[PDB]
Order: C-alpha cells, then structure tokens, then sequence
C-alpha cells in the first residue's frame, strides 16, 4: 500500500552509502522488489531485482559489481549498498515491487543522491 | 469460507443423489447447451468423425436451494459426484471419453433459486454414415444424437437453447478435405422397449473437396492415357515399340485402380472415382486392339489419333457437368 | 513418538479443512503461479496435426489455511495430501489425449511452506494439437501452441501467472530433443483473457518453434525426381531409329515419376490445397512428358526405318540437337529459381 | 538485452483532443510491456498493466494497443492534470525502459 | 411425496445382502435377457472377429425389492447397481468388451413394485467368429454370441429370450457393405462343464459377403489380362521381343495380383476358392506364353490359328465350370 | 427369513478374519491345487514370437478359518466375496500382456465347502511367450510354454500340485481352435523349483506342442519361386539371334525373384540366421541367374548362310531342368522328414 | 501362532502415518535397488523406444515396521502396500508402463523383523532411447533407463545398487533377434533441477546390432543387381532394345529398393550408412547407362574399345568401393 524510502544524503566521491526502502501494509516474501535509476531529464533505468524467499539476486549488466543488495523480513525493509560510487552517479532511486502482470503497481517518493563538495 | 461452508453442508445432508429432483411431481426439464471447439477427422474407411465439444446441461432442483448473499456457488469438480447427474449419453457414439488432466474437466455452478449448471469436456466419435455414391463429391449430414438413458418422457424432457450450439474458429479445425457448410438442431420422441426416450440431435453438413483426389487420382491418370494416345504417331513397323508403350499403360491404370481404392473402405457399389477408372481402362485398352487390328490389316490410324483425346474429351464434359 | 509431533501438524492442517473451495473465496483473487519444465520434446505428428511433450508442470499458490509452526518450515509431503487439499483445475486448452504417469507412485509432489505458500509441481505428457500450414512444404516453419487455463473459475476467481520472468519460465532440458525431422528453434510465451459463454478465463499460451529439415525429403523426393529428369534427358543422345529403345526411356521415366508422384503425399494429411513439394513433382512431370512428346516429334519425321551402318542412312535431327541443349538448361534455370525462392524465405 | 524507443521525443498539443504515443520493441515481447507516468518532482504511477488493460483508478480515456512488437498509447482527450511524461517499459525479460515523451499545454 | 421414496429406497437397502442370490438355497431365478442390435462394426477376417455394439437388458425378479405404496415404476441411478445383486452373465467368445462411460456409466436400473429388477447395460464387444474361408469371396458365414453365466449352475439360475426372438432386434437393420445379415437364431442350452452344469444362451448371425467389391477389384482385373495375352496369338511369329514382352508381362502382372490379395488375409493353409481363380487363370496365361515357344521351336501358322479358337472356348467353360460350383 | 441364516453364516466368518496372512502361516504349507481348462487357444503371432490362450484357471487350496456348520454343503458365491478372503497371487512367468475379462461382472468362481476347502475359478486371456528358433522355417515345431507360480511365497509358504492325474490335468476344448497356422498335437506339463533372488519358488510349466502347416507358404512363396525358374527356363528353347526377347525373359525373372526375396521375408522377425525358406530363394536365384549368365555367353559366340543352334543352348534344356529337379527332391526330404 | 502374528500386523498398522517418510526430519533412507532384467521385447527405431520387462525391486528400512516375537520373515498380502509408506520411484524417459494384474497386481512386500522392508513388482516399461542412426544397420545403440525419486530431494532418500555390480542379473539370457547385448553399466549419481537436488540410478545397456538380416536382405540384392549392369557390356552395340531395357531395369530396381527400405525408419535428416551404400550403387548402375550412351553416341553421329575397358575398369572400380566401405563402417 505505501511505500516509504529515507532521506536525501550528501556524499563524496569514493565513499559508501547506505539506502533504505520500507515497506508497509504487505509483506516482502510474496513479491519481488524492484529498483531503478531515473537520471535527470532522462528515462529510468533497471538496477537489479530480489527474490526475498530464497534470497535470489539478479544484477543489470552494466551495474555488476557496482550495487549490492541485503534484505531483513523482520525489519520489513531491504537495503541498498554502492561500495565504489563516482561523483557521475548523481540521480534519484526509486523503489518499486512486482504489480499484477509483471508491472510496477506501487512506487516510493524516491530518495535523490547527491556527490558533490 | 466460513458461511459457504455452512451453505454446503446444508445443502448435502438429507440428500439422496440415487433420485431425480421432482421424482413423483413432474418430468425434469433439463435444458442442454454444445460447444465445439473442433471437428477432427472424417474417417471414411471406418465411418465415423472425432468431434471435441464443451457438453453443458442446466436443469432445475429443489433441494439445492439456499438463501443467503452468496449468489452463485462456483465449484470443482470434487461436488459432481455428490449431486444428482442427468444420464445423457451418445447414442451413436463408438467410443468417447472426459479429459482427466490435470484434474477432471468438469464444471458444477448452483444458483440461490436452484438452477444447476454442469459443463463438462468430452471427445467423442460418433458414426455417420458416410454413403459413398458420387465419392469424391460427396456431402453428408453428420449426426450427433444424444439422449437419458434410464429416464423415460415422464421423467426427463431434455430441450435446446435458442443460443445453443456454438462453433468457435471453423478456421482450425482438422477438417481437411471436408468443408463445414452449416449446422440444424432436432428433437423427437424414439420409441425402443424400455419406455419412450427424448432425442436432441445436432447435424453437421459437411461438404467435399476435390483436393488432394483430384491431383493425385484423376490428373495422374488422365496423364496416363493421354499418353496412351502417342502410340498413334509411333510408326506402324516398330511392333515391339509399340507393344511395349501398351502393356505399360494397362498394368499402371490397373495398379492406379488399385492404389486409388485404397482409400475407399470394402464398399460393394461403384462410385464415381471408380467409374472415371474404368471408362479410363476401357479407352486403353481399346487403343491396344486399336493398335492390334492396325497390325493384320497390314500384315485409318489418324482417325483415332484424333477420336481417342475427342471421345475422351466429350466423356469429361459428360462427367464432370452431370455429378458437379 | 518422535513422528507423532509431525502427525499433530497434518491432522491440524486438515481439520475443518474444506477443500471444495479456492483459498481466498470472499476476500481476494487466487494468484496460481505457474512455470514448466520441458524434459523432452517428444515427435510431432504432422499426419494427425499434433505433437507430444513431456513436462514438469510446475503450479504455486497461496493457502491461509495451511499456516503452521513447527521444527521445520517446509513439508516435503508425500503425494495422496495433494487430493486432501484444494488445487486448481488446470487444463490444456488445446490437448487431446495426455497422460499422468503414475509409475510406481503417481509422478506428483506438494511442498507446504510455514507460511502458507504451495508447491504442486506434475510430471505430465502432452499430446496437444498443433493447427499447422503445409503450404511451404517442407521448408515450412511452425509455431506450435500449448494454451492452458483454469476450467471452472473465471478471470475475477483465478488468475494465472508465471513465477520467474516469462523469458526464463519455460524451461527446455538439453538432452531431451526427441524430434527427429524438425528442430526447435526457441519458446515465447504470452498471458490473455479468453470469451466464452460462462464468462470470461485467463489463458496462458505459450508458443514452440519448430522448423523442419529438408534432409530427409531430398534424399527421399528431391534426388530421385532429379535424377529420373535427368534419366529421361538421356534419350536425347541416342539415335533416330532406335524406337524401341527410345521408348522404354519415354515411358518407365515418366512411369517411376508417378509411382513418385503418389509416394510422395503418403505421409502428408488430405491437404486440400498443393504444396511446395507437390510444384517441384508437377515441373518434373512436365519435363519427363515433353521429352516423351519431343521423341514422338522425332518419330513422325524420320523417313527411312535403318540407321548408320559406315544406301542413304537417316542424317541426325535439328530436334535432338537442340533438345540436347535447351532441356538441361531449363530444367537448370527452374532449380535454381525454385530453390532460392523458398529456401531464403 | 531489450530495448524499447519511444518516439517522438516531445510535442505540444491543447486541451481536449487526440494523441498517439509509440513504443517499439527491439525484439518480440508478447504483452508485458507497461506505461508509467512522471509528474514532475512526484513519484511515478501506473497507467496500463499489459498491454490494453487498464489499471484501476486511471481515467477511461487512456487505453493501449498491443502486438508483437509495436505498442501504442492514445488518449482520446487529453486534460489539464495530464502534465507528465509517458515511460513505456517492458517485462517480458529483465526490465528496461524508453527515454519517456515529454509533452507541454498551451 | 419425494420424501416418501427416500424413506422406501433406504428401506429396500438396509439389511440387503448382495453376496447371496435372490431365493438362495431354493428355487432359481428366471433371467430373461433382451438384446437390441444397435450396430455391427467390423466384421475382420484378419483377426477372425466382429465388433458389436447391442444394449443389453436383463430382467428377474428379487422379493427383497418389494414397494407398495408408490406404483410408479422407480427408476433409480446407475450407481445403485453396486449396492444390489446382479447376474454374473458373460459372453464366451469375447476378446475385448467395455461399457461406454459417457456422461456417465451407460447402465440403467428400473425397480418395478413387484419386485421385477430391470438391468440394461450398452455393451460394445469383439466377439470371436471362426471364419471357414474356403468359398472367399462366394462364402457364408455364421457368427454367433454366447451369453453364459459364470459362477452360477442351471438350479441357480437359467437364462431365456425375454419375448421369444423379439428378445433380439436390429440385427437386420445393421447396414454392412462388404457382408449382408441373413437371419438371426436365439438359441437356449445348458452347457455341462468340470464344475457343473451352465446354462447358456446363444444368438447367432448368417452373414453372405457380398462378391460385388471382389467381381470389380480381383475376378475382372484378371480375367482381362488373359485377353491381353489373348492378343500374342494373333501377332505374328517373327515379332519375338512384342510376343515376349507381352507374354512376360501377362504372367507377371497375375502374379503380382496374388502376392497383392494375401496380405489382407489371414495365413490359411488351405485353399480359397478366389485362389482356385487365380492359379486357373495362371495356367492359361503360362499355357499362352509356352505356345509360342512350341511356335518358335517349330520355325527356327496351323499351330497359330489352332490356339486362337481353343483358348476362347477352354477359358470360356473354366468359367461355366466355375460359377456353376461355386454359386 | 431363511436368507438370513445365510448372512450370520457369512458374518461369522468374515469376524477376525485376516486376509493379510496365508492359511497356516506360522504352522504348515499351503496347498494349492492348479487346473486349466482351455476354451480357445489363440492365434500364434510368429511375428512378436508370442500366443494367445483363453483359460478357465481353476485354484483350490484349504483355508480352516472358513468352516461353517449350517443347512448347506457348499456356498455358490459371486466375486465380491473373493476380495474380503486370502487368493495366492499367482502370476505367469512368461506372460506379456494378460487381462481378466470383467463383462458384464467379474469372471470369478466362489464355492467355499463345509470342510474349508475352496475354488477360485478364472477367465482370463493370457498372452504367453514362445522362444522360437526359425532355423527350419516353414516347418518349424515349437512347444510354446506356460509357466506360473506364486510372485511372493517361497517352497516354504505355498506349493503348487495340478489336481488330477498329471497326463488329463489341462483339457483343451475341441471346438476352440482358432489356430491358422499351426496345428495343436498335444500338452506335456511338468513341475520345477526356481531359485530366483529372494528363494525358492515353485513353478508349474504346461507346453503346447505345435507344428506349421507348410500350406499357406507354399502358394505365396514356394510356388511362385519355383514357377519363376522354370518361366526363366523357356529362354533356352527360343531362337538364338533374338537378343531383345531373351534379355527381357533373363531380367524381369530375376527381377521378381528379388521382388519374391524381399515380400518372402516380410512377416519375419528379423532374426540373424538364415532360415530354410531363404536357403531355398537363394538356390532359387542361382537357376536364374544364370540362365542370364549363359545369354551372354551365347551372344558372345554368335556371329551373324545363316546362324546355327548352340550346342551349349542345347545342353542347358536338360541339365538345368534336372538340376532343378534334383534339388527340389533333396530339399523336400531333408528339411520335411 | 496363528493369531500371535495378527495382532502383531495390527499393532503395526495402527498409528502408522502413510503421509511421513521414515526419520522424517532428520537424517535420508537408504533404498537398495534390485533390477531383474526379464525380457526386453522391441528395440524399435521406428518410435525410438525398448520394451523392458523388469522384476523392480526397492529395499528400504523403516524403524516403525520392527516386529520381533515372531522369529520369521513375514510375507505379506499384496494389498497391504497400501497402507505402508513405499518411495516415489519413476522412470524418467518413461513413455507407457504398467504392473501386470493377472490374477492380481503383480506385487511383493516382505518385512524383515529389523524393519526392512522387501519391495519387489513386475514392471513392463518402454522406456525411450535416442538413437544415432549415422551408421545403420552396422551400429551400436546405448539404451539407458534413469531410475529417479520425484518428490524428495537428495537429503531426504538416497539411492544405491544393492550388491554393486550383481544389482542387475539376468541381461546375459536376454536373446534379442535383432541385437546383441554386449556391455552394462550401473551408474549412481545426482541431478539437479530447479527444485532442488534428486538422487538417479541409471542402467543403461549396450545393444550391437547384428548384421545378418541386414545382408542377405538389403546387401546381397543391392551387390548383385549391379552385376546385371555389368551384363550389358557383353551385349553388342547395336542391340539398342537388349541393353536400354537391360540398363532401365537395374536403375529402377535401385530406386525402387531404396524407397522400399525407408519407410520402416523415421524421417531422419542425416545419411544413414545403408543410404551411402545404396546410393554408391547407383551412381555405379547410372554410369553402365551412361557408358551405353557414350558409346551410341560415338558410333551413331560422332567403338569397342570403351566396352571392353568398361568390362575390366568397372569389376575393378566397384570392388575397389566395397574395399573402402566394408573398411570404414565395419
Ligand atoms: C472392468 O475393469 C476395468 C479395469 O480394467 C474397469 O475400468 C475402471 O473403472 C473404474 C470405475 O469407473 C475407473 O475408476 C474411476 O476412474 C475415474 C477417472 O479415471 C480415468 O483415468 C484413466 C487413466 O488411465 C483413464 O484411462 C480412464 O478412461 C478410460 O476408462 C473409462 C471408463 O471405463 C472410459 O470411459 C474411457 O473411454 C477410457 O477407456 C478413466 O476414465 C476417476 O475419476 C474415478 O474416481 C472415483 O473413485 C471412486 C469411485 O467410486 C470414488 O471415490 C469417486 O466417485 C471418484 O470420483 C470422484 O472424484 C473425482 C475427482 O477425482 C470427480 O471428478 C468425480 O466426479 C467424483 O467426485 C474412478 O477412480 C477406472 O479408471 C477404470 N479403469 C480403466 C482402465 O478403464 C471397469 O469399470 C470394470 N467393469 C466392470 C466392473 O463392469
Ligand atoms: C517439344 C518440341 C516440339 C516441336 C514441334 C515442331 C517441330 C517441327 O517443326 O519439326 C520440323 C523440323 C524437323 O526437323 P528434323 O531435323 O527433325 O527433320 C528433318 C526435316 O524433316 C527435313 O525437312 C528433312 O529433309 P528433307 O527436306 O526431307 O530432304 C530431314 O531429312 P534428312 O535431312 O535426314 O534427309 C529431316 O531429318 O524441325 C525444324 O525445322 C526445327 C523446329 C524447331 C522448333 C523448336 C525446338 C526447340
Ligand atoms: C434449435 O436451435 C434454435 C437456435 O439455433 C432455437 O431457437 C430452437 O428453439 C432450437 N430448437 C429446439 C429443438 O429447441
């Protein structure tokens, strides 16, 4: 039903961040969670997929190496982790879980990077 | 699932499936519905045709009544064998059968009021009998005749929908060399010795293609005997020439006479494919004698190498208009 | 009494248990989530218009009532549970004739997780109906269909879904290939909602590629109807007062070409219209027939009735010299037209 | 890897009349393709789930057309609330998106 | 008054025991059986038997299934006959049998208030008839169906044509191409076997199977190619590779037509009279072929001119000779 | 009534009866004792190398557990009575694919005595196999065997013992004899003990003894072959300078021996020796073809005051008909006998 | 001792749970496998199968079936396996299989008093085997049979060959009167599928194929009637009638066995070495016409010398090839 993320965050190049996505109303283990790049004034952009059953993953092939993904059923929230994130990654990510035919029904307010000084 | 259950333990207690609703007061009228999803094959040598239908019947019973918000009880196949069934079978069905996967095909609806629906999937050949003068022109009315069995006119009237027999595609059917030209649904009353039983049946017509006989049957061997006729232009002195070209022509038209029937079944009439056979054996074998009384006369041959292809030619405009 | 903590938790399972009703009846949509597992994709039949293949007919839902808590989470269960329970009735839309196997058990499982989450995956033969066109035979490509739905309830009931990407849903094993004279290219699958008079179903459609190899029906109908061309073309070589000679090449070449003719349609359906194969043989039979009528031609005009013994001997005709020419060319100009117009279609 | 185009980049139309979206895919796609909206500085929503089905809550004059390969979105009026821009997406494989097609009120 | 037939049926049900006979340790129960030729199939010389496909229909009376207040004849499910005692009847000659089960069980139960138990059963069977092929294609059959109890002797039960021949109907009516139903017998023994005495009812059929697919398929196309190698005695005597060819072919041509007629035929060891035909026929062929070679032994016209009136008149009265024996 | 005095006798029984457990199964052997009575015996597919038999296979065994002293010496019942007791499990050993025929109720014998002892008499279709060795096709003579015994019970559980004298102990009925090929000369039965892998089991064998008739062979396969050689023989009496004549009776014989040699074998196995009737063809061919052989050689000598008749043509019209003739007097006393 | 071993059976049978295999939630059974190979019926190429008649026999231990009073194997009713857990053992390139039933369901159960369980049934199957045709007939197939459980995984039953190599007795007696078997192999391994890791058993067989039917029937005709081809060299040239009839013939005979000797195999693509060898013959009996017409040709429009090099070239040649075939396939 409603889809929660945190904050914005400012960091600098080289670092990690940490990124939260919770989800109320409905349970992770049923369906799959989504998340996306949506650059500005530009279309959005698949990142990678969850199976929170058996913990499957699944990276796009550009992002490989770049996100990693851990999800806790108790906490009813999965996270994001960008270990090696450049100062060109500055965009806003939007979470997202699998809709009725294979769509994404429910979305997040989005929560916008920013690597600058 | 609290109050459907409830609904249908109700429902099923004090019921006996062994009796027919209504079984003292009044015939039960059981409005029957068909569905066709495909025609299979028209087999000729066995007479009967494959036909894949969705049979669903609707009949009216009391004890299935109950009043609550729940409208329409939509169930599984598990409650058909709970329930009272109707005993319709197929009286001219060789061998039929449901589909059993990955559960038993069938369908069982119950209204508030009582209505009953029960559709199930069958597949069933049924005999038509395929009468075989005029092959391969034919057109036949295909039956399917279906009826109670145990049930006479005083207990069950079976009845037709006004939208009741449905084709679907008429384009995917197995329907090869046939053609689906239309359909009519009849009700009478059979007398046989048990009582008297109430008979719907639906016929199929069904018309021929030429097809595959024409260019398999009557095109090869046409061929053969208008090369039959080239032994004219062969010269006279050339005997075995000629009777080699001959007993070529006789032994093949024999061999196509007996590789065209085939595909017909053991019939004892003759058809018409048979007799553009033998009117096509009697021409050769007249252009051998032709030939023959040629080689004592000299021992006229341009005449019949015009009147052999002009008899042949007039015999096509006979055969083809009179049964076309 | 080590088992008896487990027999506590199935008899609980089943008690007040009724299994004539989907899960969910008042509440919700049942979502049967759904995937297959080709082991084998058996002989297509294309004199009865179908084709057998033999899956794992995976099927998962959601059951409230099958929560439990217990030593373990998932209940590998054996397989008379499944009849005690509600399953949804899956059919083949367009099967005819398919086969449970029960060999030595019945080849079916149930998984129960403690949340309530079912596994009911089948092993299943079909022999499903595959509606083709052999207009382009036997360079013809097929997109054989598997449509499967629910029966009894309707689109507002149950819907249908695929459990991983519908890409990677259906699965075909690699050492199954039991087609012997196609050669299956790749899967597609589609979702859609089907009208019927009930009301209104999901169907799942998915779609085979099959294209067949030619292999077979060269060395069998191609390579004896060029070479019986060529067998006749030969009689262009010999000479004017060979008669009886000439004539055994005008009528047994022509002759095989119809035993060829018949032979060739055996296996192929009472296909109402001609196939590619059936215009090759009908050339063919044009080209056996003009080189019978081509020696008829040569027979009227030969005068004299001896041949060369070095008298006036017959002297050679411009007909045979030019049919020594132009009947392989043509013949040439036809296989090469008729070849690269369908094999790059 | 699937691709989808959308075209054209933008256009400028008024109040109550037609308009007709594109989207092409690189390869066959069967009816899994979905159509999202951006309002700007807002979270994106869900206008058609497949193809030619309409989602529940979205007004009726948003419908879609479906086929192998080309998907088509058409308002038969288009509104004063209708101020975003339209990401035609795909599910038949691993997701992707088109660059979206902006559009601008008079 | 439906409640009241409830309280009948489960009356008539409770205490019932279906392991023992009606009247057990007594008398024997009469059976009268009805049979209504619905369709005969495939009547295959192959396998030497004939598909039938009849609506069985027994008729004895119980005093256990006594009702009195309703006098409608209650007809009940299909299902109730796994709850009440049925004959144990049995076809002898049966290789295979079902009962149709479309939409249901095809089977009938009708309680009479009397006691009479009316069973009627749609029975498809392949029963076997041993067929004595040696007048084929001119032959006459007799195919018969024997209705046999298994488990109970004559002082048990005993088996009768409900309605003397009326028990059997439609035998006529089924429409055969290649054979014609003649007449039908009902016949009514007590088979003695090891175990005791049975008794047993037989219905049997005269089938003629008609020649007119076998005088247009075999008897004329070969009769006809003795006229073709009736054609080499009028050639003249120098022509050997046009007497020749013709006279292999003659034989060839008959000899491929009786490999061409066997194979659909069971591997009898005897004689059929259409291969009394056909080696007749041989011999004149081979005789026409062995009387040019005396004619080119003799050269290298009387004997030409001899075998042109001969062989008219021989072949002529094989076939007086013929179909004067056999019909 | 008087029928219910017949229930509390069939209740009787039935309370505490086990039917898991063999008669006497911690205490003696459980006799079982075996009767055929064959209706029809069926056709021999020489093809799959099986046959066909419909029996009347009659058990008896004594069970003490079902004694009853009541108004009656035995108890007729039906089939439903017959899976409430112990029945051994006797199966076929050589059986392929067997049925027990259930129209329009099981074919079942029940008749319980006073004293315990039982009958259990069946109807069934059992399609046995038949090891064939077709090294003298057509006159081969095969004793088809039958073999049964019980699938679960050793030497040590249930024995088997044929009811009668051991000779009239499988009665064949005279009308049933839809053999086509063959001809039934008589059964020969016997008794051994197989040691499988999980003991000892008694096995009861019947051979049916069976002989081809050669009759059927004779007219598609003998006959022709020979008729064929003497047609390629006439060639010897023609005139020599015919070469279009004689080369058509020299190949079109030979083509037809290969048209014979390839429909002779037809409904054959395909087995890996060569049986007699191809050992006949192949001696067939050899007078043939070389009537074809020799064609050559006298169109090799010929030369055109005319032609004259080849001494070497003149020969062969009396040494190959009785070579031929010699032959056939060889073949049909040494594999006939 | 007659009702001491039925109210032991009863003691066993009540409070059974036929739903829960033995040590459920903890460690997998062991179940023995012992095959008995009785007959094996039809290796046909056509449908690509073989009918095999086994005595299937699984052998487990279930510690809730451990009778002890009674110091005896105790052979069971055939009916009683239904109310024993049993596993869920299937072929998986089963195509049509049954348990025969005459007089009853052909079926063994016998508990040991440790709780073993004795599990043997007549299984006729058909299991389906693809074969490589590449060089019929003088190949040799290898027919397998993957023994598997369906529904439980690799740590919930395990599989083995009971007694090694001995598992699988009685293949030395089968006779196959089209084949020979030479080798057989007892595999145990694990597949893995996308539900998890299940156990497999596999014999599999080595069928030779004997080339006796092959050679009289297909071989000898096909040697033999381009051996009439070679007839027409001895012929003169100007008999056009003797040779042409003489050299149709043979070509027609070819084509005609070729036809005839493919409609009893699938509709393979690939070139099957019995093709190779019949169409090797033809280019042989085509080239006796063509060398007819080469030499009608030279004296007609423009000797013996080609007729009496052919007579020499052509029994060197065609015997040459059969050196090269009888070598390569054989
Ligand atoms: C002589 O012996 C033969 C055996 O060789 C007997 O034939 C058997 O008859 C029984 C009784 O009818 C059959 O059992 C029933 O089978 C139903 C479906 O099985 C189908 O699957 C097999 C798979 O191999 C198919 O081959 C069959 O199709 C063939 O047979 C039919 C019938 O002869 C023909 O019409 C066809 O043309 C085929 O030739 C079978 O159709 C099965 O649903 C049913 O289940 C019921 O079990 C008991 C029975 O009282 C009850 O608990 C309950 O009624 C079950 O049904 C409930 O549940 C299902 C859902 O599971 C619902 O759909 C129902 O509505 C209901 O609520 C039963 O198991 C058996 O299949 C059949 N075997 C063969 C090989 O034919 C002859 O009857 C016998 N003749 C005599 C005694 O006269
Ligand atoms: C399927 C073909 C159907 C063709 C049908 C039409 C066939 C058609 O028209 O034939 C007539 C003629 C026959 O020529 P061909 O050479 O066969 O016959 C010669 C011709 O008859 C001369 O007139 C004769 O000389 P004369 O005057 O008696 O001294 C000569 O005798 P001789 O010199 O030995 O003494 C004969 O050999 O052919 C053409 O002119 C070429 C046509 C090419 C047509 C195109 C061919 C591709
Ligand atoms: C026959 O069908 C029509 C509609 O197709 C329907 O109106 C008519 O009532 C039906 N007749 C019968 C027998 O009820």
């Amino acid at each position: 039903v409603q889809l929660q993320q945190s904050g914005a965050e400012l960091v600098k190049p080289g670092a990690s961040v940490k990124l939260s996505c919770t989800a109320s109303g409905f349970n992770i283990k049923d369906t799959y969670m989504y998340w996306v790049k949506q650059r500005p004034e530009q279309g959005l952009e698949w990142i990678g997929r969850i199976d929170p059953a058996n913990g499957d993953t699944k990276y796009d092939p550009k992002f490989q190496g770049k996100a990693t993904i851990t999800t806790d059923t108790f906490s009813n929230t999965a996270y994001l982790q960008l270990s090696s994130l450049t100062s060109e990654d500055t965009a806003v990510y939007y979470c997202a879980r699998k809709g009725l035919r294979w769509a994404m029904d429910y979305w997040g307010q989005g929560t916008s990077v920013t690597v600058s000084t | 699932e609290g109050d459907v259950t409830v609904i249908l333990n109700n429902l099923l207690e004090g019921y006996d499936n062994k009796l027919r609703p209504d079984i003292g007061v009044k015939p039960t009228l059981i409005h029957t519905d068909m569905y066709v999803n495909s025609i299979g094959p028209v087999n000729a040598i066995n007479m009967e045709y494959t036909i894949d239908i969705f049979f669903a019947q609707t009949w009216y019973d009391r004890r299935l009544k109950f009043n609550s918000t729940i409208k329409v009880l939509r169930l599984n196949s598990n409650m058909v064998g709970k329930i009272w069934i109707p005993d319709t079978f197929f009286r001219n069905s060789k061998k039929a059968d449901a589909h059993w996967i990955t559960t038993p095909n069938r369908m069982l609806r119950i209204w508030n009021d009582g209505r009953v629906l029960y559709t199930l999937r069958l597949t069933i050949d049924a005999e038509c009998q395929l009468q075989l003068h005029n092959f391969p022109m034919d057109e036949h009315s295909c039956p399917l005749e279906f009826s109670s069995y145990g049930y006479p006119r005083e207990e069950i009237v079976y009845q037709w929908k006004r939208s009741s027999v449905e084709v679907g595609d008429t384009r995917s059917w197995r329907l090869y060399q046939f053609s689906f030209v239309g359909l009519r649904n009849t009700t009478e009353v059979v007398k046989t010795t048990s009582g008297d039983y109430v008979v719907m049946s639906v016929y199929f017509d069904l018309s021929r293609r030429m097809g595959y006989f024409t260019i398999q049957t009557y095109i090869p061997c046409t061929l053969i005997v208008v090369l039959s006729w080239v032994s004219f232009w062969i010269n006279k002195d050339a005997v075995p020439a000629r009777t080699s070209l001959g007993i070529t022509t006789v032994l093949t038209m024999t061999t196509l006479s007996t590789i065209a029937r085939k595909s017909l079944p053991k019939v004892s009439y003759v058809t018409a494919m048979d007799l553009f056979v033998s009117v096509c054996f009697i021409f050769v074998f007249s252009a051998l004698v032709e030939y023959g009384t040629l080689h004592y006369f000299v021992s006229m041959d341009s005449y019949a190498r015009i009147f052999f292809p002009t008899a042949f030619c007039l015999f096509n405009l006979v055969y083809w208009v009179s049964y076309l | 009494d080590n088992t008896t903590v487990f027999t506590r938790i199935l008899d609980r399972l089943l008690d007040g248990y009724d299994n004539r009703l989907r899960p969910g009846l008042g509440e919700r949509v049942t979502e049967v989530k759904t995937d297959i597992f080709v082991t084998s994709f058996g002989p297509v039949s294309d004199h009865d218009m179908e084709y057998t293949i033999d899956v794992f007919f995976r099927q998962s839902w959601k059951d409230e009532r099958l929560k439990f808590k217990g030593p373990m989470t998932v209940l590998r269960l054996n397989n008379l549970m499944a009849s005690k329970i509600w399953t949804p009735d899956t059919f083949f839309h367009n099967g005819k004739k398919s086969v449970a196997h029960n060999m030595t058990m019945p080849n079916k499982l149930l998984r129960i997780t403690e949340d309530g989450t079912l596994l009911y995956t089948m092993r299943l033969t079909v022999r499903a109906e595959c509606p083709m066109h052999l207009e382009d035979f036997p360079m013809d490509a097929h997109a054989c269909p598997l449509k499967f739905g629910s029966y009894a309830y309707t689109r507002a009931e149950v819907v249908y879904e695929w459990t991983r990407e519908p890409a990677r849903s259906v699965v075909v094993a690699e050492d199954g290939s039991r087609l012997n004279q196609y050669d299956l290219l790749g899967q597609t699958v589609d979702s859609g909602i089907v009208q019927s008079s009930t009301g209104e179903y999901v169907v799942m459609t998915t779609h085979f590629h099959l294209k067949r190899k030619i292999g077979y029906f060269v060395i069998q109908t191609y390579l004896p109807c060029i070479m019986t061309v060529i067998l006749s073309q030969v009689s262009f070589w010999l000479n004017r007062e060979s008669v009886p000679a000439r004539t055994v090449f005008g009528v047994t070449t022509v002759l095989t070409m119809t035993t060829l003719s018949i032979s060739a349609r055996n296996s192929l359906p009472k296909v109402a219209y001609a196939t590619a194969m059936d215009w090759f043989i009908a050339v063919c039979y044009a080209f056996v027939f003009s080189a019978l009528i081509e020696f008829a031609t040569v027979n009227y005009f030969t005068k004299r009735g001896y041949a060369w013994d070095g008298k006036t001997f017959n002297s050679v005709s411009k007909i045979d010299r030019l049919s020594r020419i132009a009947f392989p060319l043509l013949f040439g100009i036809f296989n090469l037209v008729y070849w690269a117009t369908y094999l790059n279609r | 890897n699937i691709v989808m185009t959308q075209s054209p980049k933008s256009m400028s139309m008024s109040v109550g009349e037609r308009v007709t979206l594109s989207c092409k895919a690189s390869e066959y796609v069967g009816t899994y393709v979905s159509w999202y909206q951006q309002k700007p500085e807002q979270s994106p929503k869900l206008l058609i789930y497949g193809a030619s089905n309409r989602y529940t809550g979205v007004p009726d004059r948003f419908t879609g057309s479906g086929s192998a390969t080309d998907f088509t979105l058409t308002i038969g009026s288009v509104q004063a609330e209708d101020l975003a821009d339209y990401h035609c997406g795909q599910s038949y494989s691993y997701p992707t998106f088109g660059a979206g097609t902006k559009l601008e009120l008079k | 008054n439906m409640s009241l037939v409830k309280e009948t049926v489960d009356r008539l049900l409770k205490g019932y025991d279906i392991r023992l006979r009606p009247d057990f340790g007594g008398p024997p129960v009469a059976v009268g059986m009805n049979i209504d030729i619905a369709s005969i199939d495939m009547v295959s010389e192959v396998n030497m038997d004939y598909t039938l496909t009849m609506y069985f229909q027994q008729a004895w009376r119980d005093k256990r299934l006594s009702y009195n207040v309703i006098p409608l004849n209650l007809t009940l499910d299909n299902r109730v006959a796994d709850q009440l005692w049925v004959p144990d009847t049995y076809f002898l000659n049966d290789k295979k049998s079902f009962v149709h089960g479309v939409t249901v069980k095809n089977r009938m139960i009708r309680l009479h208030p009397d006691g009479t138990v009316l069973y009627g059963l749609r029975i498809t069977t392949t029963a076997a008839c041993m067929m004595d092929l040696r007048r084929y294609p001119l032959d006459e059959q007799n195919c018969t169906l024997e209705i046999e109890s298994y488990g109970y002797t004559t002082d048990d039960i005993e088996f009768y044509w409900r309605g003397d021949d009326n028990a059997v109907t439609g035998v006529t009516k089924i429409e055969l191409p290649q054979f014609s139903i003649v007449d039908y017998k009902l016949i009514t023994k007590k088979v003695v076997f090891s175990t005791g005495s049975y008794p047993r009812l037989s219905l049997s059929f005269k089938l003629k199977r008609n020649i007119g697919y076998f005088i247009l398929q075999t008897y004329m196309p070969s009769i006809l190619i003795t006229i073709l190698s009736w054609v080499s005695f009028w050639i003249n005597y120098d022509a050997s590779a046009a007497r020749v060819a013709l006279g292999i072919t003659t034989v060839l041509t008959m000899t491929t037509i009786n490999t061409h007629l066997r194979e659909t035929l069971p591997k009898i060891p005897y004689v059929k009279a259409i291969d009394m035909y056909l080696m007749g026929c041989f011999v004149f062929v081979f005789m026409a072929l062995l009387e040019y070679a005396l004619v080119n032994y003799i050269f290298f016209n009387a004997i030409d001119r001899w075998s042109r009136i001969f062989f008219p008149v021989v072949f002529s009265f094989f076939n007086i000779v013929y179909w004067l024996y056999y019909v």
